[PDB]
DNA sequence: CGGGGGACAGCGCGTACGTGCGTTTAAGCGGTGCTAGAGCTGTCTACGACCAATTGAGCGGCCTCGGCACCGGGATTCTC
DNA sequence: GAGAATCCCGGTGCCGAGGCCGCTCAATTGGTCGTAGACAGCTCTAGCACCGCTTAAACGCACGTACGCGCTGTCCCCCGC
């Protein structure tokens, strides 16, 4: 099966394993990091979309949208000063 | 027709708008032309770095791009 | 089903 | 082009299939991912560089990441993504 | 008898600006450090020259806060430096 | 908020200058609205913070200058 | 004890360091708030050295990586 | 002869090419770009050499010393702006005081 | 391995009376190295953003124009220009 | 520990800012119409990469001399 | 006016800086091979300028009050020894 399937993850695992040599970040990558990486992009990319999709329901919406992003990323204090320099377009104060 | 839009095209009740989204109560009638000028100088430090991406490309046009590369680094500096 | 680890503050964005 | 839109909509699926996503959010969700995913690399290449090593490896990014994330998102991340090699691995 | 108040912290301001030397306490500092850092691990057999550069670093960072709040505090018109004017600061630098 | 239309002829004037011609997509002119608009109202809360810590309604324009020097410079 | 020491750093000691920062007349507070602010610093920064320290797997920590530490806090220390 | 006197310059070329490819910048170099780099470098560092002369002599010295550089980068703005994130080891503070603290 | 040669170098020739600290030295040494990294790294950045596979003059001469004040700048990027063209015919 | 100065609070006064109202003005949207440059594709040649040999410079270690710092004394300058 | 603090001058020590020498490694030179970049051409579209029309927003003025500023008096604290 798949690298990702293998994983379990949901992600291009081969498209990171190749952007990590395209990016010329090394000359040589190891297998499990783009795999290991992957398993954070979509740890992270989750957290953030379950409190945008509170920010949605909350707000009677099916629709996420750039201010109910924003609204989740600034009530995390982590991710908003992860964030702290992100910029939302459209997403208002 | 004698005024030129620059400095005024940002104008009094937009000032207002943005002060009271930034929560301000009341406001000094001087504050204005403190921030055409602070507008200004960061629209300045902006756009000459966009037009230096811009030569590099030797495109004429400007993308946003190009714009996001130098708000992206010029951005989280400031 | 993706679910979260971090146990986090309870928000009401409505 | 090279986007991750669809593995968006996956994991959208996957973590509120009520919620639909506008195009807009969708594409601040592909800028989000581009930004972190330049700033682990960014960072464990100059790591390695420093180590003096040619290669990349779990470890480089299993610290680089501890360094960048906040301390439970580290932790908790960190558990992900051991727990992913280890499946990958095990396999 | 007594110099007037303020005259000698002039004086000493002139000098604290004219020379060059560490402020702190040497061993204090190393002390220190060395505490809080095991918090994180269980021996760290520290490089002295490590220490030094981090007092040189603690050094300047609040030195460059306290002329911050100052200039807050002289905003306020007031000469106390005071918590809230640290606050403040540290507010605005977007350090809070 | 603010205005696309004298917004970007205030950004090709300052373009003008730079380069003395400019073609510029409109995405890129509402990109530099929205950072304007985020610059402008993140300096307005701490001058706000500048205010109130100085006891006034009124923002004063010193208090424009104190919060870009301590933030900004 | 070593907590102590963090008032172990002694008022003249700031006010010291006050005066180089320019400051005229300070009140009985500012010692523990700087204190604090001092603590949650090098806290910072010594976290992140010692996360050097341990990817290299090696007990003793070096100037070098204080040095990367401040780089990544974003503040650059030269000499080193 | 060395290609760094066939540009004329006291930097050393060889050594800047060796590392843009030790830093793998790009997966090339054209050869223009380290000559064209070794000049600038050389430019900046007589450019701060000269502006801590000159604190140097002021304070009558012939040795030049950390405070020197640290005056000399605090009294040009665009060294300043240049360095504004950066901070020297035994460097001080720039004598100034606030006119208004004055009796 | 060190500048500090080079910085003699510079440093006798713009003011041959004056000696230096090893410490300053030292700081000129770190600073050399900042500088190069910064550059460097906008020269990467142009150079993706571009889909090179290459570093070249012209890189590096737009990308001074990004790190520099104007004024140093226009020096530094003219003094480069007249140092590559120096090393083409020689 | 003592003394003095700054901080704080309260009161009065005037001006500036806010609000309302009416009229003017330009933005916002749509359509007109065209050209420039944007982007893509194909081809060819130059430039760099790689390999090998040779030579000179740079690095490391050692030695000698001079510069800088510290200490002591006297005179000048500031402060109460 | 007087006393305390600051500066200048001179001597001595101590070490660091500067220079010299020899060796090793890097830099230079030359040749080969290929691919990336440059150059040219073609087609598409998006960008630019202006008009037409509506309507809302902005501007200007007048009226009112509230807030800011300054003054005064008291009390505490911090500074200095």
């Amino acid at each position: 099966k798949t690298r990702s399937s293998r994983a379990g993850l949901q992600f291009p695992v081969g498209r990171v394993h190749r952007l990590l040599r395209k990016g010329n970040y090394a000359e040589r990558v190891g297998a499990g990091a783009p795999v290991y990486l992957a398993a954070v992009l979509e740890y992270l990319t989750a957290e953030i979309l379950e409190l945008a999709g509170n920010a949605a329901r909350d707000n009677k919406k099916t629709r996420i949208i750039p201010r109910h992003l924003q609204l989740a990323v600034r009530n995390d204090e982590e991710l908003n000063k992860l964030l702290g320099r992100v910029t939302i377009a459209q997403g208002g104060v | 027709k004698v005024l030129r839009d620059n400095i005024q095209g940002i104008t009094k009740p937009a000032i207002r708008r943005l002060a009271r989204r930034g929560g301000v109560k009341r406001i000094s009638g001087l504050i204005y032309e403190e921030t055409r000028g602070v507008l200004k100088v960061f629209l300045e430090n902006v756009i000459r770095d966009a037009v230096t991406y811009t030569e590099h490309a030797k495109r004429k046009t400007v993308t946003a791009m190009d714009v996001v590369y130098a708000l992206k680094r010029q951005g989280r500096t400031l | 089903t993706r679910f979260s680890n971090r146990q986090n503050k309870t928000v009401n964005y409505n | 082009k090279e986007s991750y839109a669809i593995y968006v909509y996956k994991v959208l699926k996957q973590v509120h299939p009520d919620t639909g996503i506008s195009s807009k959010a969708m594409s601040i969700m592909n800028s989000f991912v581009n930004d972190v995913f330049e700033r682990i690399a960014g960072e464990a290449s100059r790591l390695a560089h420093y180590n003096k090593r040619s290669t990349i490896t779990s470890r480089e990014i299993q610290t680089a990441v501890r360094l960048l994330l906040p301390g439970e998102l580290a932790k908790h991340a960190v558990s992900e993504g051991t727990k992913a090699v280890t499946k990958y691995t095990s396999a | 008898h007594r110099y007037r108040p303020g005259t000698v912290a002039l004086r000493e301001i002139r000098r604290y600006q004219k020379s060059t030397e560490l402020l702190i306490r040497k061993l204090p500092f190393q002390r220190l450090v060395r505490e809080i850092a095991q918090d994180f691990k269980t021996d760290l057999r520290f490089q002295s020259s490590a220490v030094m550069a981090l007092q040189e670093a603690s050094e300047a960072y609040l030195v460059a806060l306290f002329e911050d709040t100052n200039l807050c505090a002289i905003h306020a018109k007031r000469v106390t430096i005071m918590p809230k004017d640290i606050q403040l600061a540290r507010r605005i630098r977007g350090e809070r």
